[PDB]
This record gives C-alpha cells, sequence and structure tokens, in this order.
C-alpha cells in the first residue's frame, strides 16, 4: 500500500498489510448454542397448549425467559461489546425474549379470564358470540 | 521461572574475607495440595535451594550456626520481620540437606537443601461461611416430607431447589478447589452424598404422591403395603382415597426417618474424617517460637 | 383464546426464527478478497511479469 | 529521530499507554467520558524544558489531537467528540501538556442486552397484579422477576465502576425497580390474605367494605357470600394495586430514562 | 547541585502487603503501611531520616473509593538477628484509609435488605396459596447467592467474621428457622382432625387467648393462622431489632 497523499519522508506512505479473510466453523456453536436456545425458545409455545387449571402456564414462560436472558448472558460474555451491530443470535434472543414477554402478558390474561366469576365479571352477549360460536369452529377446537 | 533473588542487595565483606549475602526474594513455588481434608487440611509445602551452576564437589551446602552453636537446621523465623499469614498456620518448617549421585555414570554428587513448609489451615472462615450454609441447606432436604401430599404440596419443587442450592455450592467448591483429581475433598464427598441424597428425596416424594392420588377406581389397593403402612410400620370411594392417603404419610413417615438416620451418619462420617485431621506430632521444634 | 393465541403466536415465532437463522446461514465471504478488485489473490493465479 | 541541518531534531516515538481517567459513573449507558493524557518531561523544570502544544502543519495553533480518519482504528464502542490540547502553565515547578479525549459511549449494545431486558422484566413485574389470587401462580412470577432484576443488579454492578463518588442512573433505575417488585410481592401476599378470608377466619368491617366495594369499584370501574365479599374487596385491591404500580413505574422509569438521555456531552470541551 | 547535593524522585509502584481488617466492611478503614528502609547499610553507616512526619499528598490523586483520614512516617531502629550487632533504620509510612461505603451499599446491602425483609413477610401469606414455601425456598436461594457474592469481596483470613458475613449468617439461620416453622404451620393446617386430636393446650393458647390478647380441621387451620399472625409480627420485628442491631 502506498498513500499517495502522504509526504514521501513520512512513515505513513508506504506498509505492506497480509490480510487473513477467516470463516467461522460454526458446528460447535450450532451443537452447543443455537440448538438448545432454539428447542427451550420453542417451547414457550406449549404455554398456549397447557390448561389454565394446571397452574404452571406462567411458570413454563418464566423459565423460558429466564433461560433465554441466560443464553444472552452467555453470548454477551463471548461476543465484544460493539454497538456496530446486534449479533445475529442476539438479535434472536431478543426476538424471543419479546415473544415471551408477551406469552406471558397473554396466559395473565387468559388465567384472568378463567377464573372470572358472575359476581365479579359480566360476559357479554358478544363476547359469546366471538369466543364460544366462532372462532372455537374456526380454530376446529 | 523465576529462580533467583527479587533483588541484587549488596554482599557485605567482613574483614577476615568472610563475605555476606542477604538478597530479599520472593518465590512462587510448586505445592501439591492435598485437599482430603478440606478446609481442615494441612499442606506439605516445600522449598528446594540449590546452585544452578556448581555441583556437589564444587560448592556444599551447610545450615546456618546460632550464636550458642547450635545448627538452625530449620527456615529462620524473625520476629521484627515475620508477619502472621491469617488463612495459614506454619507448624513445623524443617531443612534437610540432600546429596545424590551424578549421572548414570557416576557423576560428581549433586546437592540441595529442602525446607519443608508444613503449614496448616485456620478453618473458622470456611466453617461459618460454606460448612454452616451447607449444612444447613442440607438440613431443608429432609423438611419435604412434613410437606403435604396432596395439591399445592411443594414437596417436589422445595427437594429440586434445594438440590440446585447443594450443586451451587458444589460449583462454589469447585472453583475455590483444584481440578487435581488425585482425592476426592471430605467436604465435596458430603456435597455429592446430600445431593445423591435430595435425588432419592425427589423420588420418594413421587411415590408418595402417586400412592396419595391413587383412586379405586384405577388402581386395585395392594394388600401387603396397605397393612404394612396402616399397622405393621406405626406399630413397628372416599375410604379408599382416604386409605391411600394414610398409606401416603405412613410412607413419608418412615422415609423421613430412614433419609434422617442415614443423612446424620453420613455427614457424621465424612466430616468426622476431618477432625481427625490434626497436624501430626512431629520430632521437629515448632517453626515460630512461643 | 389460548388456542387462538397458539394459532397467531407459533407461525410468527417459526418465522422470524427461520429468517434470522436463514439471513445468517447465506453469509459468505465475497469470492474475491477486495471488492472491486478482480484479481483472486491466490497461489494458482500467479501473476508472472 | 530525524535530524534537521539546521539541528531541528523530530522525535515520533509509539507508545502504549494506560492513563487514569475519572469515569462519569452517572449517565451510564448514555454516558461521555473525559479522559486525559498529562504529558510532561519527568526531571527537568519549566526553567529548562519549556513544553509546547505542537502547531498545525500551516503553523496554526491546531491544539489537538492528531487523528488520521482514513487510517485511524475506529472503537467499535466509543465515539471521539472532542480533542483538545492545553498547555498548563506551572501554579523548580513543571509545565504539562494535557491531550483530552472526550469520547462517546455507543449505547447501542448495552441498551439491548441489559435495558430492554430489565424493562420486559419490569412489564412482567406489573401484570403480577393482573393474575387471579386462584391461579397460584402470582408468587411465583414476582419473584423470579424481583430474582432476575437482582441477578441483572449484580451482572451490571460489575459493568460499572467499584468507585462511590455517585450513583448511574442505570443502577438507580434497577434499584427502583427491585424496590418495587419488592412491594409487588408484598401486595401479592396481602391480595392472598385478603382472598383466602373467610368469616371463620376474618369478619369484614363496615370501612373495609365501605371503601374497597363502594368508592375504589366507582373509580376502577369494576363490579360463602363473606367468601365472595372478601374475594371481591380482594381484587378490586388488587386492580388498585395494578393502576398505581402502572403509573409509579411507568411515570419513574420514564423520567429515570429520560434524565439520562438529557445529559449530552457539551458542545464544547471547556464549558 | 554545585553543592553536592543530589534529589532523586524516582517513580514505584508498591505492591505492599497490608492487613486487611474485615470486621466493619464495607464501614471499615484500613491501616495500610509501608516500611522502607536501606537493605544493606546500617543506620550507623547510612542514617534515613524523613523529609516531614507525613507523606506528601500534594499531587495525590484522589480516590473515589477510599478516602485518607490521616497519615504519618514514623522512624525506627529495630535491630535483626541476621545482624545483631547494629540495626537497621526504617521509615514505616502508613495510610489509614476509610471507604466510601456507598456502592457496596447501594451493590449489596439494600437487596440483603430486601429479601430479609421478605423472610417474615411469609407468614402473612395463607397456607391455601400453595406457595408459602415457594417463596421460602427463593427468599433462601437468594441469600445464598448474596452470601457467595460477599464471599469473593473478603479475605478468607480467618481472623474474624465481617459484620456483614454475620448478618448474612444471622439471616441465612433465620430463613432456615422461617421455613422449618412454615412447614409445620402448613402441616398443622392440613393436619388431619381425626387422626391427630387437638391438644387442650394448643387450644387454649391458640383459639381463646392468642386473638383475644370440617370444624375441626378449621380448628386447625384457626391455630395455623394465629400461630401466622404471631409468626409474622415476630418475624418482622426481629427482622428490624436485627438490622438495627447490625447497622
Ligand atoms: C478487508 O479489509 C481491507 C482493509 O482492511 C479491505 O481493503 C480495502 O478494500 C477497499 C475496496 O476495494 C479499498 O477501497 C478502494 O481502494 C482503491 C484504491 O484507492 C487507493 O489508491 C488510489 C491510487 O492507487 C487512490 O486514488 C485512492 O484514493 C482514494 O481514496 C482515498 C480514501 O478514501 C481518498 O482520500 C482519495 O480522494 C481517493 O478517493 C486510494 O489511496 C480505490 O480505487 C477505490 O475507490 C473506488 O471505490 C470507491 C467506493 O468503493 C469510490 O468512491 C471511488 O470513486 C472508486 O470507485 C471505483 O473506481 C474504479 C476505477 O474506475 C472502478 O473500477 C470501480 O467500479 C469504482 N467503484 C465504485 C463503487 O464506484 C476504493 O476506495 C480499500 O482501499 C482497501 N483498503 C486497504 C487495501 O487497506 C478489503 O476489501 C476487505 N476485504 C473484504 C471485505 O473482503
Ligand atoms: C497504623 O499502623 C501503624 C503501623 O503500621 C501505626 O504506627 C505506629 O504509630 C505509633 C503512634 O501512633 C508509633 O509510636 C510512636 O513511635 C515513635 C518512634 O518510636 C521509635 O523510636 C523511638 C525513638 O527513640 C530514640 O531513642 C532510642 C533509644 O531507645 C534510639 O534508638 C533512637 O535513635 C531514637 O532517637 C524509640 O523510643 C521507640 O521505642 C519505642 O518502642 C519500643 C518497641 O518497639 C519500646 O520498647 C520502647 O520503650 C519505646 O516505646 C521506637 O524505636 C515514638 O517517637 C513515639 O513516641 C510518642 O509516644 C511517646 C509515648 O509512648 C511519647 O513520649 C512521645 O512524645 C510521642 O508522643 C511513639 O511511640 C509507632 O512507632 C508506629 N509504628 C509503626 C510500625 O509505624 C499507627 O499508629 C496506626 N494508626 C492507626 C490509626 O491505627
Ligand atoms: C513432607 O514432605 C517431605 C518431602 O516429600 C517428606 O520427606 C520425605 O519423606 C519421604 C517419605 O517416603 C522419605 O522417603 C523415604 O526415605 C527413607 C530414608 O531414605 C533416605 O535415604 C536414602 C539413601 O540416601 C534414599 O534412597 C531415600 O530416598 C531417602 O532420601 C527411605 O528409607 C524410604 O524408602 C523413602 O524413600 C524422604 O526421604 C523424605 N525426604 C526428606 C528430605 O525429608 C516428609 O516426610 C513430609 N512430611 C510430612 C509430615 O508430610
Ligand atoms: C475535561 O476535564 C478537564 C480537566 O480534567 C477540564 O478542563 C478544565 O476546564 C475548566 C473549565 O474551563 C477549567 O476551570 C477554569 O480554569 C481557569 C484557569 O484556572 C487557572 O488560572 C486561574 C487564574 O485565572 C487560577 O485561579 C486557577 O487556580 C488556575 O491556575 C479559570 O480561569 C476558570 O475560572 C475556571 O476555573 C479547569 O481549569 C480545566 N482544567 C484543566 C486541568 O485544564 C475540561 O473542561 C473537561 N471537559 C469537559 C467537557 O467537561
Ligand atoms: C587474612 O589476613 C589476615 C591479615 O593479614 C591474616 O591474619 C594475620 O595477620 C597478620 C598481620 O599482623 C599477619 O602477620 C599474619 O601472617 C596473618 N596470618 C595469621 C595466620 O596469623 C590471616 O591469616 C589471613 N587469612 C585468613 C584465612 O583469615
Ligand atoms: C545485611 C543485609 O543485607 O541485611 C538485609 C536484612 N535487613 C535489612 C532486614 C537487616
Amino acid at each position: 500500500n502506498v498513500d499517495p497523499r502522504a509526504p514521501l519522508d513520512s512513515p505513513s506512505r508506504q506498509d505492506i498489510t497480509f490480510y487473513l479473510i477467516i470463516r467461522r466453523k460454526p458446528l460447535f456453536y450450532i451443537i452447543n448454542i443455537l440448538v438448545p436456545c432454539v428447542l427451550i425458545s420453542f417451547m414457550v409455545n406449549l404455554v398456549f397448549y397447557l390448561p389454565a387449571d394446571s397452574g404452571e402456564k406462567t411458570s413454563v414462560a418464566i423459565s423460558v425467559l429466564l433461560a433465554q436472558s441466560v443464553f444472552l448472558l452467555l453470548i454477551s460474555k463471548r461476543l465484544p461489546a460493539t454497538s456496530m451491530a446486534i449479533p445475529l443470535i442476539g438479535k434472536f434472543l431478543l426476538f424471543g425474549m419479546v415473544l415471551v414477554t408477551m406469552v406471558v402478558v397473554i396466559c395473565v390474561i387468559v388465567l384472568n379470564i378463567h377464573f372470572r366469576t358472575p359476581s365479579t365479571h359480566v360476559l357479554s352477549e358478544g363476547v359469546k358470540k366471538l369466543f364460544l360460536e366462532t372462532l372455537p369452529e374456526l380454530l376446529h377446537m | 521461572g523465576q529462580f533467583g533473588v527479587a533483588y541484587d542487595a549488596n554482599v557485605l565483606v567482613y574483614e577476615g574475607g568472610s563475605v555476606t549475602w542477604l538478597p530479599p526474594a520472593i518465590y512462587r513455588s510448586v505445592c501439591a495440595v492435598e485437599v482430603t481434608y478440606f478446609p481442615f487440611d494441612w499442606q506439605n509445602c516445600s522449598l528446594i535451594f540449590r546452585s544452578q551452576t556448581y555441583n556437589a564437589e564444587e560448592v556444599e551446602f551447610t545450615f546456618a550456626v546460632d550464636n550458642d552453636g547450635k545448627t538452625i537446621n530449620k527456615i529462620d523465623i524473625d520476629t521484627e520481620a515475620y508477619t502472621e499469614n491469617g488463612e495459614w498456620a506454619i507448624d513445623f518448617c524443617p531443612g534437610v540437606i540432600r546429596r545424590h549421585h551424578g549421572g548414570a555414570t557416576d557423576g560428581p554428587g549433586e546437592t540441595d537443601v529442602i525446607y519443608s513448609l508444613i503449614i496448616r489451615r485456620k478453618p473458622l472462615f470456611y466453617v461459618i461461611n460454606i460448612i454452616v450454609p451447607c449444612v444447613l441447606i442440607s438440613g431443608l432436604v429432609l423438611l419435604a416430607y412434613f410437606l403435604p401430599a396432596q395439591a399445592g404440596g411443594q414437596k417436589c419443587t422445595v427437594s429440586i431447589n434445594v438440590l440446585l442450592a447443594q450443586t451451587v455450592f458444589l460449583f462454589l467448591i469447585a472453583q475455590k478447589i483444584p481440578e487435581t483429581s488425585l482425592s476426592v475433598p471430605l467436604l465435596g464427598r458430603f456435597l455429592i452424598f446430600v445431593m445423591v441424597v435430595a435425588t432419592l428425596i425427589v423420588m420418594n416424594c413421587v411415590i408418595v404422591l402417586n400412592v396419595s392420588q391413587r383412586t379405586p377406581t384405577t388402581h386395585a389397593m395392594s394388600p401387603r403395603l396397605r397393612h404394612v403402612l396402616l399397622e405393621l410400620l406405626p406399630r413397628l370411594t372416599g375410604e379408599e382415597v382416604s386409605d391411600w392417603v394414610r398409606m401416603g404419610n405412613a410412607l413419608d413417615n418412615i422415609c423421613f426417618w430412614a433419609a434422617l438416620v442415614l443423612f446424620s451418619v453420613g455427614s457424621s462420617l465424612i466430616f468426622l474424617g476431618a477432625y481427625f485431621n490434626r497436624v501430626p506430632d512431629l520430632p521437629y521444634a515448632p517453626c515460630i517460637q512461643p | 383464546v389460548d388456542r387462538l393465541c397458539l394459532f397467531v403466536v407459533t407461525p410468527v415465532m417459526v418465522v422470524g426464527t427461520a429468517w434470522i437463522f436463514l439471513q445468517g446461514v447465506y453469509n459468505q465471504p465475497p469470492p474475491q478478497p477486495f471488492p472491486g478488485d478482480p484479481y483472486s489473490y491466490n497461489v494458482q493465479d500467479k501473476r508472472f511479469i | 529521530v530525524v535530524v534537521s541541518s539546521d539541528g531541528s531534531v523530530r522525535w515520533q516515538p509509539p507508545g502504549i499507554y494506560r492513563s487514569s481517567c475519572s469515569i462519569q459513573v452517572t449517565y451510564f449507558p448514555f454516558d461521555w467520558q473525559n479522559c486525559t493524557m498529562v504529558f510532561s518531561s519527568y526531571s527537568y523544570d519549566s526553567s529548562e524544558v519549556s513544553l509546547q502544544t505542537g502547531l498545525g502543519p500551516d503553523g496554526q495553533g491546531h491544539q489537538e489531537i492528531h487523528i488520521h480518519e482514513g487510517t485511524f482504528i475506529e472503537n467499535g464502542q466509543w465515539e471521539i467528540i472532542h480533542k483538545p490540547s492545553r498547555l498548563i502553565q506551572p501554579p523548580g515547578q513543571r509545565q504539562e501538556v494535557i491531550f483530552y479525549l472526550i469520547i462517546r459511549r455507543k449505547p447501542l449494545f448495552y441498551l439491548v442486552n441489559v435495558i430492554a431486558p430489565c424493562i420486559l422484566i419490569t412489564l412482567l413485574a406489573i401484570f403480577v397484579f393482573y393474575l387471579p389470587p386462584d391461579a397460584g401462580e402470582k408468587m411465583g412470577l414476582s419473584i423470579f422477576a424481583l430474582l432476575t432484576l437482582t441477578v441483572f443488579l449484580l451482572l451490571l454492578a460489575d459493568k460499572v465502576p467499584e468507585t462511590s463518588l455517585s450513583v448511574p442512573i442505570i443502577i438507580k433505575y434497577l434499584m427502583f425497580t427491585m424496590v418495587l417488585v419488592t412491594f409487588s410481592v408484598i401486595l401479592s401476599v396481602v391480595v392472598l390474605n385478603l382472598h383466602h378470608r373467610s368469616p371463620h377466619t376474618h369478619q369484614m368491617p363496615l370501612w373495609v367494605r365501605q371503601i374497597f366495594i363502594h368508592k375504589l369499584p366507582l373509580y376502577l370501574r369494576l363490579k360463602d357470600a363473606l367468601k365472595e365479599d372478601w374475594q371481591f374487596v380482594a381484587m378490586v385491591v388488587d386492580r388498585l394495586f395494578l393502576w398505581t404500580f402502572i403509573i409509579f413505574t411507568s411515570v419513574g422509569t420514564l423520567v429515570i430514562f429520560l434524565d439520562a438521555t438529557y445529559h449530552l456531552p457539551p458542545p464544547d470541551p471547556f464549558p | 547541585q554545585y553543592t553536592g547535593h543530589i534529589t532523586w524522585t524516582p517513580p514505584a509502584i508498591f505492591k505492599s502487603y497490608c492487613e486487611i481488617i474485615v470486621t466493619h466492611f464495607p464501614f471499615d478503614e484500613q491501616n495500610c503501611s509501608m516500611k522502607l528502609g536501606t537493605w544493606t547499610y546500617d543506620g550507623s553507616v547510612v542514617a534515613i531520616n524523613p523529609e516531614s512526619d507525613q507523606p506528601d499528598l500534594s499531587n495525590f490523586m484522589e480516590s473515589g473509593e477510599w478516602v485518607i483520614k490521616e497519615s504519618r512516617g514514623w522512624k525506627h531502629s529495630v535491630t535483626y538477628s541476621c545482624c545483631p550487632d547494629t540495626p537497621y533504620l526504617d521509615i514505616t509510612y502508613h495510610f489509614v484509609m476509610q471507604r466510601l461505603p456507598l456502592y457496596f451499599i447501594v451493590n449489596v446491602i439494600i437487596p440483603c435488605l430486601l429479601f430479609s425483609f421478605l423472610t417474615g413477610l411469609v407468614f402473612y401469606l395463607p397456607t391455601d396459596s400453595g406457595e408459602k414455601m415457594t417463596l421460602s425456598i427463593s427468599v433462601l436461594l437468594s441469600l445464598t447467592v448474596f452470601l457467595l457474592v460477599i464471599v469473593e469481596l473478603i479475605p478468607s483470613t480467618s481472623s474474624a467474621v465481617p459484620l456483614i458475613g454475620k448478618y448474612m449468617l444471622f439471616t441465612m439461620v433465620f430463613v432456615i428457622a422461617s421455613i422449618i416453622i412454615t412447614v409445620i404451620v402448613i402441616n398443622t393446617h392440613h393436619r388431619s382432625p381425626s387422626t391427630h386430636v387437638m391438644p387442650n393446650w394448643v387450644r387454649k393458647v391458640f383459639i381463646d387467648t392468642i386473638p383475644n390478647i370440617n370444624n375441626a380441621a378449621a380448628e386447625w387451620k384457626y391455630v395455623a393462622m394465629v400461630m401466622d399472625h404471631i409468626l409474622l409480627g415476630v418475624f418482622m420485628l426481629v427482622c428490624i431489632i436485627g438490622t438495627l442491631a447490625v447497622f
């Protein structure tokens, strides 16, 4: 490399740069990090299938969130704190944690609805027509 | 790799040709650690001094002679210089001048001075901050039996959480203790034993909850186990459900007593070895004079 | 509501996961070490004087 | 060194330097740091060696750290905003040339990895008050949220400096949030204690009914029998805490977050 | 100088040993010293004298963690066993540092205070919640984690236990006691009255005296509830008393 604007008597005018364009062999990280993280993340989808009478849906969702947080802690240790871009697995972890938080909110709402009573809540006719006739038929329930 | 002294102090050339050198040195030296009786362990660290250049027929070591004419065949300790370590006491520090043959061709002799720092851990810090926490955690393992055998009974939750806490304590010990595999620390063995016991508590809680939640509409009551838990152990559709609950409670009680006895015996035997691990009585003079 | 939220969130989760990881897998270094330079800088491509 | 025939000597030695820099702990992670490099002759007095800030190539008093922007290794976490130099006159005393690096933290990494998870956990700690007591998960969720926030506090406590001249604004946020979740646990225990009451355990006083059935349900838009009365009171009290905790958390967190963002580095290196 | 007077001011980084007194950590004060003297020259050959009775702190870059309450340099003339004919001079400079506790209070003490407060709260939570043990064991785990944290902050020297270490051990014992008593209360609430008839003293205390100061099962639940009310007051007051007695 010769920098034409640099003075001929400057040290920066010339250099020889050797470059190494190296690609990571990802199979180690796929096996040990990505697959467990994805499997534990997709476990949150079981919260909807678990009955509200079980009283463990929030436990599952919050445990998935905790596991995702632990994984994010691990990866943030393995990578520099560069603000240039969010790492791909970091983007996945953030997206997963956001979805898990939304699933916790959904589960809390579902449990609230489940334990509603006519002494404490009013079941509107529109809510009945929506959630007892139309939607369960659409969902093949 | 620091073979030599840390400061090249001046030598003192006394009249009559006597030369004295007393440089200060900080030394980091190999001391194999016997972790078996931790935190009540004592360590036989050693310092081996030799000439890097000259063999035993060129340079010869002897111990300094006290003003009374007694040879100081041990590490000297000066009250004006020595500062006690707050973690390790020093019991003995004998010195021996060893001599060896040279090469296999009967080479010139070799000589080195080995000082055996026999040091002893002051255990009080670890008793308070590690041993007592681990014992208290292990106590909660036995409480799961008293928890109800019915919905809302957190027997398995409590047992697994206490197991996780003991695993965290195991991680703490694994950090403070070397990866050497020559022996297992008795504290680590106690932790492993408590973890195994906790897994057996989980199994027993699962069995108790199974038995208690059985119903005549789905399970045929075993006459042997029913009669045992009803009469033989204590004296050693609602009716069927109540019988199942009573059998579960009797199983909980008997497993509680068995686990308590086993845990107490194991913990006592494990820690007893550490208590017996005093520094041995040795002919050497104490390193620090009373 | 549980089953509706399942049918909503599960495909969204799967699609986002697949999108992210596929965008990762397709990443490769360029065929030349310097973009805009046609030379490969490779032992087999000896640029004789 | 390069020696000119007129005797002008120029020397440009490379240095690796680890200077002490008083960290502005407060506005983390939006903080900006004002680090200094103090260069002086160790031995010679100001009466023997006079230091000067290097002039520009045109002879201008370009008192700045030189940065060849075409070859400077851009740091991935810190942005250099101001880079002045000043010659400091002695108060046998020595002159000093001080170079100032005013670097702003690029906050995206910490926003994603720290602040956003904490916000999510705080939001879940809020929704604790919407979870009905009959679900039996309220202590679970509240405690797990509190513990996760405490773990984040302990982790971040290693990121921030150990100096105690001030508390980082993010640490203040975390502590306030942990106090909030502790109150959330306390009030969840209160709601559960109200819900499981019965005329064999507690008999409802006139004032409790008059408040939590008449007044609060009208504001909150809410609407064996004595057990239901305790349960209705508990539900209204649960909803009361939900809105109040919403207000306290949303206002408090926003004020703290806004305060962190407001304190941008000054446009002048010597305010 | 032309008079032959030499002034030498070399820089040094001194990694001196200091006996860290952990008793009052993090509100502790540390007396750390630097024993400096000529190694080979004795006092009859080279005499060292302190420039001033205190170290020069004029150029001191003030630490953000430690405040130097005082400093002093004392000259000494001790005689070593190596060299009994000639005492060797030294100047022992010392600094009485005091820690600025704000960093450790926030990141250690306040969470521990929260967990210790939550330790008594369990006795207000009814057994019917099915979560008293979930609270108590989680508090136990949090306190275990913070005990792990404190162990990293303090020397493992067995000279004395830190007051925060003592406080943590006390809180751990209190947590264990609270868990044991919570289990006892739960077993009392779930206690089958047919197999476990209520003794006269327990009824006379917890039904008649303490609150004034299916039914049989509810009576056991009533006893457990009155225990809960008593235990809440005791645990809450003992916590505040212990906190005050410590702080
Ligand atoms: C791994 O990392 C290394 C570095 O760590 C990467 O190596 C870099 O690779 C890039 C990509 O090629 C290089 O950038 C190019 O450099 C050449 C060489 O220019 C230099 O030498 C010239 C004389 O030899 C000189 O004129 C140049 O000065 C120019 O640049 C400086 C600095 O910006 C300015 O101050 C000057 O005023 C002037 O602009 C310089 O010293 C350049 O030719 C090339 O410029 C082209 O591309 C730019 C943007 O891509 C355009 O802005 C330019 O106008 C110009 O456009 C190109 O012109 C060609 C000729 O007509 C034409 O064929 C081409 O199509 C056209 N392209 C476009 C897009 O219009 C550019 O700056 C960089 O220098 C390398 N760094 C080194 C070697 O240290 C390496 O790529 C990485 N590998 C990876 C990622 O796999
Ligand atoms: C923090 O820790 C540091 C240590 O890390 C600790 O520092 C100590 O501080 C105390 C005071 O706070 C110091 O005590 C003072 O020491 C002075 C120096 O004492 C030495 O020198 C004396 C000088 O003697 C003359 O004559 C002798 C002949 O005897 C000759 O050799 C000398 O040339 C010299 O001219 C000497 O007398 C003295 O000997 C004392 O000690 C020995 C034991 O070592 C004892 O046997 C003797 O009897 C005698 O007590 C020693 O060699 C000293 O001048 C000073 O005197 C003050 O008090 C006396 C009353 O005791 C008053 O009469 C006098 O006017 C002064 O007020 C005092 O004794 C101590 O030396 C420091 N030690 C070290 C190691 O630094 C800090 O205090 C700690 N601080 C906190 C807050 O925790
Ligand atoms: C602390 O560590 C010290 C260093 O490891 C221990 O000292 C060594 O202890 C071993 C114990 O097995 C001794 O080995 C025995 O020595 C005797 C004596 O023979 C010696 O002389 C012959 C001839 O020169 C030589 O071949 C031997 O090696 C010995 O030097 C032998 O009869 C035995 O077979 C066996 O080798 C070491 O001799 C001894 N060395 C020294 C320098 O003291 C010490 O025991 C440890 N102490 C404690 C309390 O743990
Ligand atoms: C980054 O930190 C730098 C220091 O670490 C900051 O530089 C400081 O900037 C302030 C603001 O200008 C200065 O304070 C002024 O100082 C002058 C000069 O003081 C000297 O002269 C007066 C006589 O006029 C004398 O009384 C003093 O004792 C001094 O000898 C005063 O005239 C002003 O009133 C005012 O006090 C600091 O002096 C200056 N410090 C240094 C070491 O240069 C810098 O501003 C910081 N940057 C940011 C963005 O905060
Ligand atoms: C070291 O030198 C001394 C000093 O010379 C020797 O001691 C004696 O010194 C007197 C001086 O008056 C001489 O006349 C003697 O010849 C010296 N020798 C003896 C044996 O008395 C001393 O011998 C020398 N050697 C040693 C090993 O100390
Ligand atoms: C003579 C000599 O080097 O003595 C060093 C030891 N000292 C200074 C403690 C007496």
